[PDB]
Order: structure tokens, then C-alpha cells, then sequence
């Protein structure tokens, strides 16, 4: 029926240094996300004083491949912080659908079958 | 390299001097490999450092202090190696020592140069 929002998360990992310090490393984000607006929102979350542990908010070398790194001190429960990311931050995405069709002017709505059905009969008329 | 004396000497040759580890430092700072001292991370989040050190003598007494007056400065006079050892042995053997005991195992504070200290009760009020 083409309606509803679904949950989406970023490829995000905890990585250990040569010192044993942990690092939140993201690779990408879901659809319609800025690096920089979320980065400003991270700097907010720093000055909003509603999240702890976070030390380094860094991003470099991104043109050979996207690399944004948050780095957090020890004794902080970093996976709980990842849970707090995908609760409150915009890194979590509630991506909604709406596919309300139009077939010859009048508005309609289709299943995935019916789309391909109209495609089939169009190809019929095309090749004929 | 150039270091001068108590003369008014200015050795501007900075890296041109030679130095490395000293003999007293060798046994003075062992036991790092024995988890003896705690550590903190730098601001650079890459390497650690200890806030205190392990000791093989109270260098407090071996080298004095010439402070600055952030609230007030501090003079602390130097002393002797074996006299400090005998003081350690004295306090070890007796938890009931006196200040005359300190007069015995420390006849007086000394210098790398030498002077004359004629007073007695000033020394008494100094150590008390």
C-alpha cells in the first residue's frame, strides 16, 4: 500500500586504537542528510551538555572515501552512546513512503504488480 | 655542551649541547613495567603520561626549591645522600624519633658550592 515510515541506520562501528581508546566511525548516512548540519548539531550536543564522553569530532581525507570520526574517552559505554545517537540524533532516519499514482490524469494508487502490468501493456502497444 | 657556571653565562646554542639519561635517573625511575603508577591521557588523545613517579630517595631533600610568588615563593635547602639514608633508617627503626635525632642524622643542609651557617636555633625553627 505504499504507506508507512521505516527505520534506517548508518554503518557505524566501534574501533580500538593502539592505546585501547574506542572510536565511533561512520561510513555514510541515510537519504537527505548533511554532514555539516549534523556536525553543527553535534557541536550543539556538546554545548547542550546532554551527552558525555565525547572528545574528538573530526573529519578528514574524505575525498578518497568518506570518513567522519567521533572519538570518546574511556569509561563511557560507547554502544549506549550509539543507542543515544539513533534515538535522539538525526542519524536515525524515519523514512516514509507515499506512492499515490496518476494514470491518465486522474489520481490513483498502485501495488508493485499493477505498475509492471501497465508497463507490460505499454510494451505491447510499443512493439505492435 | 655549553652551560656555564654561576657567572652570568648565556649559552644560546640550544640543540648544540649534548645530553641523555643520567646514572641516578636509571635506578631512580625503574618499575614502569610493573603497573606501579597510574596514568592519564594527554590532550592529544594518543599517548599517556604519569602524574607522579616512583622514587629511590626523597629528592625533596636532595635538591631544594626556589619558587615564585603566585601566592608566595618557597626556599628549600639541599641535603646529603647518605645523611638522608640514615634518616630513612632512623624513622624506619623508630616511629618515636625527636628533632635532636634529626640533628644527628642531618647535621645541616648543604650546597654544591659551600657556605657558612653560624646559627643554631634558626635551623631548629626551620626544621620544626
Amino acid at each position: 500500500t505504499g504507506k508507512g515510515s521505516i527505520v534506517l541506520r548508518s554503518r557505524t562501528e566501534i574501533e580500538t586504537t593502539k592505546t585501547g581508546r574506542e572510536r565511533i566511525v561512520v561510513t555514510e548516512f541515510p537519504y537527505m542528510v548533511n554532514k555539516t548540519k549534523v556536525h553543527e548539531h553535534i557541536v550543539r550536543l556538546v554545548q547542550e551538555k546532554r551527552i558525555e564522553g565525547i572528545t574528538a569530532v573530526r573529519d578528514e581525507s574524505n575525498r578518497e572515501g568518506v570518513r567522519f570520526v567521533i572519538e570518546v574517552k574511556r569509561d563511557a559505554s560507547a554502544n549506549v552512546i550509539l543507542n543515544n545517537l539513533f534515538k535522539m540524533t538525526q542519524m536515525q532516519t524515519n523514512f516514509g513512503f507515499n506512492m499515490l499514482a496518476i494514470q491518465n490524469g486522474i489520481p490513483k494508487i498502485l501495488s508493485l504488480r499493477q505498475i509492471l502490468d501497465a508497463y507490460i501493456e505499454h510494451q505491447k502497444e510499443v512493439v505492435v | 655542551g655549553n652551560f656555564g657556571s654561576m657567572d652570568g653565562d648565556s649559552a644560546a646554542a640550544q640543540r648544540y649541547t649534548e645530553a641523555r639519561m643520567s646514572k641516578i635517573a636509571l635506578e631512580m625511575l625503574r618499575d614502569i613495567n610493573k603497573n606501579t603508577v597510574d596514568f592519564v591521557d594527554n590532550y592529544d588523545a594518543n599517548e599517556r603520561e604519569p602524574l607522579v613517579l616512583p622514587a629511590r630517595f626523597p629528592n625533596l631533600l636532595v635538591n631544594g626549591a626556589t619558587g615564585i610568588a603566585v601566592g608566595m615563593a618557597t626556599n628549600i635547602p639541599p641535603h646529603n645522600l647518605g645523611e638522608t639514608i640514615d634518616a630513612v633508617k632512623l624513622v624506619m627503626d623508630n616511629p618515636e624519633v625527636t628533632t635532636k635525632d634529626l640533628m644527628e642524622v642531618l647535621p645541616g643542609p648543604d650546597f654544591p658550592t659551600g657556605a657558612l651557617v653560624m646559627g643554631k636555633s634558626g635551623i631548629h625553627k626551620a626544621y620544626e
